[PDB]
């Protein structure tokens, strides 16, 4: 019984971008020393974390993404 | 109550009262020894025969000797 | 907040935890025949051995060698009536040795004075006999009544 | 220098003559096997 | 050939508890590591742990560490003597003759052999007339068992955990009002001494007994 | 925060200290003037404590000891591959797995021992093994000996590239204390680094290597037509024509397509029908799961970049209204006491290990491991008793923490202090639980031996006779046999047939069976709570009870490992920590001895066995712990002496070594009675008469002889009461199964 | 229960001005207990009470799977 996957549409994408997104909102809603890093240029675009605090994020948005994607390719959604 | 006796070939080294866990020896001043002083053990009521004294006796055979007697509350260490 | 203190008394060994003596175990031991204050002794122990008599007629009566025999709950009657006895032989002469005040502790800081006495653990010894005897007579005459009283058919079927 | 004196210890020497003992026997019991008794 | 190695075990058994008996009654008034043995009597506990350590050095240890070694030895002759009268009343003498040279024969031939019908007296198809004896068997290994906590175990682990219970007893209800007129102490180091000893001997003697009568009375009974 | 900073050459590599025994500690350099200096050189020797007072010191020579320690592991686990390299029958075994028996060790003819080589089929003599280590190697892919021997070549440079690391973390580059106060940084690299890492790898090597391999072996193809593992990976079609899904790329994992993967990475659940044994792509998947799992949580501590955990806030946080202060100064415990960190992680090693013994019985992970009953058996006992072991030690670090490395400043109503202040009521509850366990547990045999000794079958505590199902047991028996497609709905079969189904056998012995729970279940259960309760009461006793006391309140002055206080107070004998260790070497002995006869009566009565033609399963023994394993005679008659009618009777046979082993552990078992019963001041005195007579013909040892001391009376009784024990279990175990299995 | 014997706890017992914050409560009530209740019971009926009532048993099970309406969200 295979959990039918989804193999790559564009919301597959969508999904992954949006999860990362949230992981943005839930970090800078959450955590508590986001400003160490290196450097990294526009930090203001990067919303004043370091490259470790965005490596962070990114990979917790690929971890939800990663878990919704699955979920909901079972489920039958995206 | 146990009987800790104290006899003549004491060095006066202090280590049976030092060792005591229940403050029953003590040093009198004691005119037949070099350290001018020997153990005596005034309130050996109180004594619970743990023979610490007589692991710390320097002398070939103990100069301070605890004899396991009667039986109190204090002897066993209770505290109930 | 620490719910677990002391009972006003650190250095005595004991803790007043939620269990020991917070609100409602300070009540209903001060409140059990055993530790209240207005009962005299042959009531203490009239209630006590009533309470035991009755729960002792339940691992005799369906948990005996007659318990698949029609005289079972006649047997189980028998020994809570000799156990009872025997608890009251032990009782008698506890208090004939010699008793003295109950133990004080943080859930009861009022023991009865008047168990303190070798004449009120005589009167509550008493008390524990026809309170005893009684209590196991009524729970012989209650599950002998009905001849099935299927209650005792549950804990019945669970010891086979 | 140090380490003939841990070879002079007394375990490893009574090793050492367990083994030499043990190998003395053993070699004894293959080559001469079944010696129960004198002849 | 089975009977030479028997009595050269009966004869290290007779001469080591003559050397533990002749060894505390010789060194009984005191020796180098206790002068004044005679101060404290026959039976005590020991002198403390200071000069080196000193358990089991009055007197009474002599008896006590005899009693396991005369038990060993009566064990080993009585042993003897079973399986030797077994082969004979059998008629099958050939079995003691060779498998008693060697302790797996033993262990096999003459223990594991002769406890089937022992062990056989209650099953659950039924009882024999050797269930008592059987239950004896199993009664005489508890016993046994049990004084090996006597012996092993020693006093002041038992004097910490009776202190619990106490606290225990003194701090619930309902049972605090019955209190001890004396107060509950662990078991004295001779004491218990004496009450694992008395449990290995009850123990031995009751299981020994159990398992000879049963083993000589299912086959000729 | 975390730096490599490291001493250089802070120690000299000289031999000078080697010829200088007892350098270590200041008490043993003074020379040997009695033979207590020879045992406290031996009990002292790893005691890096009582050595220096410097915790660096101390860290670093623990650091330098673990690489000596994994090169020892080392060298066995090559001597292991050597032996299937060049003695054993590993290639005649992977033709004929079903008929010949594993043998990895010949026996030299120098005396009669030549009859030892026992006959296990394909022309081979040898000892037969039970270590699972044949198995092992047809789980991993091995085919032929040479890959053995290489794996044995590498265990070798391993090791000596262990000891070539012990030697320069201890002589040239050796760190420093912070190095090892951050914990964080230790705890990533362990579980993703070190867990995470592994797992993942082994993942890949059972994708690449053991996956095809034993698909090739369980299809039918002889080992040596089977192609070596390299040409799967350096030839993708030969790899692709089976489980066609790698005609694909890895493109489907990155862009989550990670269902086509399934023809590879299943969730069977149960067990293979042709082997026995888990099936290797639950296993794959299994450790892909679990090295994604300890991957992300090795991201979880604060080393260097400001995301992350400290472990202190999360302590810090974690206080109530029972408690009130909370963890505070427990990771100041745990990072400046290491006996504090060798008793919580030796307590999960060994229970860890008894989670594998229970674990792999269940669930066989190895092709033709449930087959072989001599193996299982052997596994499941040999893990319990390192298991049990462990947990000992734990108990034992914890004392020796308590009086040695607590502190009672950093310690203020935390949860340590509060433990120490209520001591009282968590000892006598759990020796109330003891007794109750003991009572309910014991005498309910105590029960049957009389109803069944005085003619009352329906009297006793039987499934005929008065019944005690353990309904939970079975509830949860239903709910798992029932879990595959109800609650785990993408599961082929259950994690093991033990739960329900249906009979798993492979040739005609029975891998599996469903393992019915009655009274004897029951009874046998309540039995190892009890002993298991009994053995936690002591350490715990010991670990409560380590500093100070009622009866001895100036008890951590006196030490971790002390004999006695005194005859005094009525006799504070066997008072210390170590004392209670002592006596909890004989109840995890106890414990474990019951759990390893459950083991062995259970499964040959009600699971291993033989199927008929029919379709009925012809067990061991014949389905006896129903009605024998609820009475001590049913135990001693039906386990004890029905199944050791293998171990005596093997004289003259290829397991004489066995009956051999057997009467040596009964030996050391009735030799541990004298070290356990006597004292030291009968040998005292005994060793002064010998003393005379030696001085009577000029034959004065230099070193005095004394008898050993109380402490080192007691541990040798343990020692060799544990070891006789085990040993004639073992003994017992092993020839039985040899027979029967 | 709990959140009633939670708030006689003085760590959660609200302030005065918490009681008399009508304007909060207000919008939490017409909100939340009026408007999110009264969409999560839309919920209920569109998911569970009129496919029911057409022969389709949904369940907590299969609530996730049975799609309410052929065109389901679009
Ligand atoms: C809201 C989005 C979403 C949805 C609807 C799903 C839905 C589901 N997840 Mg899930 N998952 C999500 C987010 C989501 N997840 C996230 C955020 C994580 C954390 C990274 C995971 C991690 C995850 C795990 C760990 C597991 C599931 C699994 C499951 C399935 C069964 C769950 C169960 O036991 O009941 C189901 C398809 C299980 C499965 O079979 O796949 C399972 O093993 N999910
Ligand atoms: C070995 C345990 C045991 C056994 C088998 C029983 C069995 C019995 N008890 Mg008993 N009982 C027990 C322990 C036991 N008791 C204990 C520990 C207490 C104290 C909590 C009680 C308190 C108790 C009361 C209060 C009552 C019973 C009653 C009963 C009877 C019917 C049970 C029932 O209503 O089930 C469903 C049966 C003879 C009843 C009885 O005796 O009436 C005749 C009843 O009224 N028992
Ligand atoms: C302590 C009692 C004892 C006794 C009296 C013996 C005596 C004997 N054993 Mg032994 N045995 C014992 C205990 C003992 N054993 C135990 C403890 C084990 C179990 C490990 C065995 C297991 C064992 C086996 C398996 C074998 C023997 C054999 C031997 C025999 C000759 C051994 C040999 O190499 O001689 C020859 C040795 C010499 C001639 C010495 C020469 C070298 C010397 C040291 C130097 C001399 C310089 C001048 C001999 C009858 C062997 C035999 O032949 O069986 C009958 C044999 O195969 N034994
Ligand atoms: C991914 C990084 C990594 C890896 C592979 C490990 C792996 C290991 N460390 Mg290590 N460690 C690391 C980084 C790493 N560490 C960090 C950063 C710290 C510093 C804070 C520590 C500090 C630390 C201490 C102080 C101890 C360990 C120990 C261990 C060993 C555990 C024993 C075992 O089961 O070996 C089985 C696994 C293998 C043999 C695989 C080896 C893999 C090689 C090295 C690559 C193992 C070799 C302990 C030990 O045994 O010391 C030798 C020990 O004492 N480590
Ligand atoms: C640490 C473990 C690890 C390692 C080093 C490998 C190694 C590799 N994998 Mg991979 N693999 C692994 C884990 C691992 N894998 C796991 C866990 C999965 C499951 C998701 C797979 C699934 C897999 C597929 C589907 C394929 C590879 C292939 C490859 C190869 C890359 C292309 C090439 O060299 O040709 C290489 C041998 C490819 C290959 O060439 O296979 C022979 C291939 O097609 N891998
Ligand atoms: C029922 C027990 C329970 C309760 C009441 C708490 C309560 C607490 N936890 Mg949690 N937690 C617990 C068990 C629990 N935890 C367990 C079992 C684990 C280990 C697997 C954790 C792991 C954990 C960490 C890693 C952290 C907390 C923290 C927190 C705090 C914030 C709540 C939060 O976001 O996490 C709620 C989490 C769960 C309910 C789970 C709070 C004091 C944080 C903290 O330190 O706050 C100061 C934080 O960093 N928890
Ligand atoms: C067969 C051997 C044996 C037996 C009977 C015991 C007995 C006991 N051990 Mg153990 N122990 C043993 C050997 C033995 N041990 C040895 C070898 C050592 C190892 C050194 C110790 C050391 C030891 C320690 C270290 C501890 C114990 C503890 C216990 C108690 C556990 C509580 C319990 O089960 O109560 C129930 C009693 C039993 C199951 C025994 C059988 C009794 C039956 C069931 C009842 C029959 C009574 C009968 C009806 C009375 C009427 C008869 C009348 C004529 C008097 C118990 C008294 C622990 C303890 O006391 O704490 C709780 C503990 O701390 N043991
Ligand atoms: C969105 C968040 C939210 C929600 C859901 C709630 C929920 C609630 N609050 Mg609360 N409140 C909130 C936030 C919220 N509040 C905020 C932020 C404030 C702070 C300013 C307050 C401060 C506050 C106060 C001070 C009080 C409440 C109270 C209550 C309860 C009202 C009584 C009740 O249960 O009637 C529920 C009634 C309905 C859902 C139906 C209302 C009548 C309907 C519309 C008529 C038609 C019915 C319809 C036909 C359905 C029929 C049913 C069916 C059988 C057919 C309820 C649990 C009281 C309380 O303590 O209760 C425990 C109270 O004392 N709240
Ligand atoms: C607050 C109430 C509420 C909640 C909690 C839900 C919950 C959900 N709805 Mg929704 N639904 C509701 C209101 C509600 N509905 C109302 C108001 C309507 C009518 C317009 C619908 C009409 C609707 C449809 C048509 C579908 C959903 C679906 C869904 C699911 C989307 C999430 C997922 O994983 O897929 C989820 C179970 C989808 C679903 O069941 O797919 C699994 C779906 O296609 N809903
Ligand atoms: C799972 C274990 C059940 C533990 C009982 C939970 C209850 C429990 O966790 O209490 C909850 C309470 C936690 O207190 P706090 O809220 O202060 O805890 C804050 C924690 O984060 C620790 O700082 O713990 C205590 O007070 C300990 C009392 C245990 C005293 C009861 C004895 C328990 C042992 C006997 C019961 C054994 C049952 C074993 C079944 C396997």
């Amino acid at each position: 019984a295979v959990p039918t996957t989804l193999e790559w549409n564009l919301n597959v994408g969508l999904t992954m971008i949006v999860c990362n997104i949230v992981a943005i909102a839930f970090a800078k809603y959450t955590m508590k020393e986001p400003g160490a890093g290196p450097k990294l240029p526009g930090e203001a675009f990067f919303g004043g974390m370091g490259l470790p605090a965005l490596l962070a994020t990114t990979s917790f948005g690929h971890l939800l993404g990663a878990g919704v994607i699955l979920g909901l390719a079972s489920l039958g959604a995206l | 109550s146990h009987s800790v006796k104290i006899y003549d070939t004491c060095i006066g080294c202090t280590q049976c009262v030092r060792a005591c866990p229940l403050d029953v020896l003590e040093m009198v001043p004691w005119d037949g020894c070099k350290a001018g002083q020997i153990a005596s053990s005034p309130r050996t009521e109180d004594c619970v025969g743990c023979k610490r004294c007589e692991t710390a006796c320097p002398t070939d055979f103990l100069s301070i000797r605890v004899y396991l007697g009667a039986e109190t509350t204090r002897s066993m260490g209770l505290a109930y | 907040i620490d719910v677990v203190n002391h009972g006003g008394d650190p250095q005595v060994g004991n803790l007043s935890t939620p269990i020991n003596g917070s609100a409602f175990t300070k009540a209903f031991i001060n409140a059990l025949p055993a530790y209240r204050k207005g009962l005299s002794p042959n009531r203490r122990g009239l209630e006590v051995g009533m309470a035991h008599g009755y729960l002792l007629y339940g691992p005799f009566a369906v948990l005996g060698p007659l318990r698949l025999t029609e005289y079972g709950p006649t047997a189980g009657l028998l020994a809570t009536i000799g156990l009872v006895s025997i608890l009251t032989i032990c009782l008698s002469i506890y208090g004939a040795v010699g008793v003295s005040k109950p133990t004080e502790t943080l859930t009861t800081p009022e023991v009865p004075m008047d168990l303190a006495t070798k004449e009120g653990w005589s009167e509550f010894a008493g008390g524990f006999l026809l309170g005893g005897c009684g209590g196991a007579f009524f729970a012989f005459f209650l599950c002998q009544t009905p001849h099935l009283q299927p209650l005792i058919e549950v804990a019945s079927n669970i010891w086979s | 220098k140090g380490l003939t004196t841990f070879l002079s210890t007394a375990p490893v020497l009574i090793t050492a003559l367990l083994v030499f003992t043990a190998g003395l026997l053993i070699e004894f019991n293959r080559f001469y096997p079944d010696l129960l008794f004198h002849p | 050939p089975g009977d030479f190695l028997v009595h050269h075990a009966i004869a290290l058994g007779l001469h080591t508890t003559t050397l533990i008996l002749v060894k505390g009654a010789l060194d009984a008034r005191g020796s180098k590591l206790m002068p004044d043995k005679k101060d404290f009597g026959f039976s005590f506990p020991c002198d403390g742990p200071g000069r080196g350590g000193t358990c089991d050095i009055s007197a009474w240890d002599a008896f006590y560490l005899a009693m396991f070694w005369m038990l060993n030895t009566l064990g080993w002759l009585t042993f003897y003597w079973h399986w030797k009268h077994l082969g004979i009343w059998t008629g099958n003498v050939a079995q003691f003759n060779e498998n008693s040279t060697y302790l797996m024969g033993w262990f096999r031939d003459y223990l594991w052999a002769n406890s089937a019908q022992l062990i056989n007296g209650y099953n659950p198809y039924g009882v024999n007339n050797l269930s008592v004896w059987a239950w004896m068997f199993l009664f005489g290994h508890l016993v046994w068992a049990t004084g090996f906590m006597f012996l092993i175990s020693w006093r002041g682990y038992w004097q910490e955990l009776i202190e619990t219970i106490v606290w225990a007893h003194e701090r619930t209800p309902l049972a605090n009002l019955v209190r001890w007129k004396d107060k509950p102490v662990a078991l004295s180091i001779v004491q218990a001494r004496l009450v694992g000893l008395a449990h290995f001997t009850v123990g031995y003697i009751l299981t020994y007994a159990a398992f000879l009568i049963a083993s000589t009375a299912g086959k000729f009974g | 925060k975390a730096k490599v900073i490291v001493d250089k050459d802070p120690v000299p590599t000289s031999f000078e200290k080697w010829g200088k025994p007892g350098h270590f500690d200041r008490t043993l350099a003074r020379g040997p003037k009695t033979t207590t200096w020879i045992w406290n050189l031996h009990a002292d020797a790893h005691d890096f404590d009582s050595q220096t007072s410097d915790l660096e010191d101390i860290s670093r020579k623990i650091f330098s000891a673990h690489f000596g320690h994994l090169a020892v592991v080392f060298v066995w686990l090559s001597g292991m591959y050597f032996h299937g390299a060049k003695f054993s029958n590993y290639s005649a075994w992977l033709a004929d797995p079903l008929n010949i028996k594993p043998s990895a060790q010949v026996v030299w003819p120098v005396v009669g021992q030549d009859i030892l080589n026992a006959d296990v089929g394909g022309g081979f003599h040898g000892i037969q093994i039970t270590s699972g280590f044949f198995q092992l190697w047809r789980a991993s892919g091995i085919t032929n000996e040479y890959q053995l021997y290489c794996t044995a070549i590498g265990g070798l440079v391993m090791a000596g590239l262990m000891l070539f690391a012990g030697w320069f973390h201890y002589h040239k580059a050796a760190p420093k204390l912070e190095w090892f106060q951050n914990v964080e940084s230790m705890m990533n690299h362990h579980l993703a680094g070190l867990l995470g890492l592994g797992s993942l790898g082994w993942a890949g090597h059972q994708i690449h290597v053991s996956l095809p391999i034993n698909k090739l072996l369980d299809a039918g193809v002889a080992p040596n037509e089977i192609p070596l593992p390299h040409e799967f990976i350096l030839d993708p079609a030969k790899m692709a024509e089976l489980y066609p899904s790698f005609a694909q790329g890895l493109t489907p994992f990155f862009t989550l397509n990670w269902g086509v993967y399934s023809d590879f990475l299943t969730f069977k659940g149960g067990l293979n029908p042709v082997t026995g044994g888990l099936w290797l792509s639950d296993t794959a998947h299994h450790h892909l799961a679990i090295a994604v799992l300890f991957i992300i949580a090795g991201h979880m501590y604060r080393t260097n970049w400001g995301i992350g955990h400290n472990m202190k806030e999360i302590l810090e946080g974690h206080k109530g209204p029972f408690t009130g202060e909370g963890h505070k100064g427990l990771y100041e415990i745990l990072t400046t006491s290491w006996h504090a960190q060798l008793a919580i992680n030796l307590a999960l090693l060994g229970s860890l290990t008894i989670i594998v013994a229970q674990h792999m019985y269940a669930m066989p992970p190895y092709p033709y491991l449930a087959t072989d009953y001599g193996t299982q058996l052997s596994i499941f006992t040999h893990h319990m008793w390192i298991g049990g072991f462990l947990i000992v030690g734990a108990g034992a670090h914890a004392s020796i923490f308590m009086v040695r490395d607590y502190d009672p400043a950093k310690n203020v109503n935390n949860l340590l202090d509060r433990v120490l202040r209520h001591r009282d009521a968590i000892i006598s509850h759990l020796n109330w639980v003891c007794i109750w366990l003991g009572f309910h547990s014991f005498g309910l045999y105590i029960h049957n031996d009389t109803m069944r000794a005085l003619g009352r079958p329906q009297d006793m505590f039987s499934d005929s006779a008065i019944q005690l199902q353990p309904v939970f047991a079975q509830w949860i028996q239903g709910l798992h046999a029932a879990a595959a497609g109800a609650t785990a709905p993408f599961a082929s079969a259950g994690v093991s047939p033990v739960f329900g189904g249906e009979v798993v056998a492979v040739g005609g012995k029975v891998a599996m069976m469903p393992i019915t729970l009655g009274t004897a279940d029951f009874m046998v259960h309540h039995i190892h709570a009890f002993t298991i309760h009994v053995t936690v009461l002591i350490l715990l006793k010991g670990v409560l009870y380590s500093r100070s006391s009622r009866l001895i309140p100036d008890k951590a002055e006196l030490g971790f490992r002390f004999p006695c206080d005194g005859p005094g107070r009525g006799g504070t004998c066997q008072v210390s920590g170590w004392d209670h260790v002592f006596l909890g070497l004989f109840w995890m002995y106890n414990s474990l001895s019951i759990v390893i006869f459950h083991f062995s009566w259970k499964m040959q009565s009600d699971v291993w066995g033989t199927v008929l033609p029919d379709g009925s399963v012809s067990h061991i023994t014949g389905g006896n712990f129903a009605q024998s394993a609820i009475t001590i005679n049913g135990w001693l008659r039906d386990f004890l002496w029905a199944q050791a009618a293998n171990v005596i009777n093997s004289y003259g046979s290829a397991l004489s070594a066995y009956g051999i082993m057997f009467l040596a552990g009964h030996f050391v078992f009735a030799f541990s009675l004298m070290f356990l019963f006597s004292g030291r001041g009968y040998w005292q005195e005994l060793i002064e008469s010998i003393v005379w007579a030696h001085n009577k013909l000029k034959l004065a040892p230099a070193i005095q002889p004394r008898a050993l001391s109380i402490v080192q009376g007691r541990a040798v009784g343990v020692a060799h009461y544990l070891l006789g024990g085990i040993v004639t279990t073992w003994a017992f175990f092993l020839c039985r199964i040899l027979s029967v299995g | 229960l709990f959140a009633g014997w939670l708030h006689l706890q003085p760590k959660f017992r609200p302030s005065l001005s918490w009681f008399k914050n009508a304007e909060s409560r207000l919008n939490h009530h017409l909100a939340g207990l009026f408007g999110v209740s009264s969409l999560a019971w839309t919920g209920h009926l569109v998911h569970v009470a009129i496919p029911e009532s057409r022969g389709v048993h949904v369940g907590w099970d299969n609530f996730l799977s049975v799609k309410p309406h052929p065109a389901g969200l679009a």
